[PDB]
Formats: C-alpha cells, structure tokens, sequence
C-alpha cells in the first residue's frame, strides 16, 4: 500500500481491464475490483463529454502519452487540491490514453500499458502518495469511501 | 485556439471533485 510496486499493480490492472487482457491467476485485490468500477464510470463519462476535445490531440507513443499525462496531471492538480475523486479521475485518463494509444500509435507495440502504467504510478506516488498515507491508504481510505453499500 | 490540455484537465478535477462530493462520509 502508498508504495510504487502497489500503485503499479493497480494502474496496470486498470489498463489490462479496459483492454480486456486479465491476468489469469489469481485474480486482482479487493482495492482493484472497486477501482475498475468507479474509474471506467468515471472514464465513460469523459470520453462522452470531452469527445471533439479528445479527437483532436493524436497518441502517437507513448512519449506523447507521456507528456500529455503529465501536462494534463500537472494542470488538474495545480490548485494543491487532492481527494479521492481526482485520484480515481488519474485512472479514468489512462483508460482514455491507452485506447487512444491502440489506434493511434505509428509503431503498435504490446508492452506499451505497463509503460503507461509506469508513468501514472510515477505521478501518483511522487504527488498524492503522502495524501494518500494521511487518509488511509487504498484499504482504508479509497475502499472504505468508494465500495458498495 | 481551445486549449486542449486545460480544457481536459479542467474537466477531470471537476468530474473529480464532484464524484468526491457524491459518496458521503463512509
């Protein structure tokens, strides 16, 4: 939990969910199967409303996914506001990156997600990782507010 | 032009911020 190997885990257990590739044995945690059902309803909701938006930017590696992340990252958090909403709203945009990054990327290649994964785990841990410790980790913060009632 | 990075940015903190609101305190 709040280290990078964790948020890893969780960000490449997002992406394989949204391209339909589970890992076959033994299957994702309790934090990761809350995640996948609030983010992809987050996700869905985005690729609706931002459609033209998102039309006009092209992901063509994952060197643009890269820095259209992180510049997109920096702006969302730049008021210093972080809650747990905006955290599963990081997962939601690299639901949208990747898909992006299936149809766009010149040289399709197959690791790219666990790349992808590797950035916003990078992001996550160095700039809501200490807000995320004081507010009780994934088990006792994000699943105790976002699981099921 | 439509800036793009802060028109999706904009979004997600207020998509963010909003389902935050929704889920009360459990």
């Amino acid at each position: 939990d709040c280290e990078f190997g964790y948020i890893y885990r969780l960000a490449q257990d997002y992406l394989q969910c949204v391209l339909q590739i589970p890992q076959p044995g033994s299957g994702p945690s309790k934090t990761s199967r809350v995640l996948q059902n609030v983010a992809f309803s987050v996700q869905k909701e985005v690729e609706k409303n931002l459609k033209s938006c998102l039309d006009n930017v092209n992901v063509v590696s994952v060197d643009t996914a890269r820095t259209l992340f992180n510049q997109v990252m920096e702006k969302e958090f730049e008021d210093g506001i972080i809650n747990w909403g905006r955290i599963v709203t990081i997962f939601a945009f690299e639901g949208i990156l990747i898909k992006k990054l299936l149809r766009q990327q010149i040289a399709p290649d197959v690791d790219t997600y666990k790349e992808i994964s590797y950035f916003v785990a990078e992001f996550i841990m160095n700039n809501t990782g200490e807000w995320i410790r004081q507010n009780g980790g994934w088990e006792n913060g994000f699943v105790k507010k976002f699981e099921p009632k | 032009q439509e800036d793009i990075i802060r028109n999706i940015a904009r979004h997600l903190a207020q998509v963010g911020d909003s389902m935050d609101r929704s889920i009360p305190p459990g």
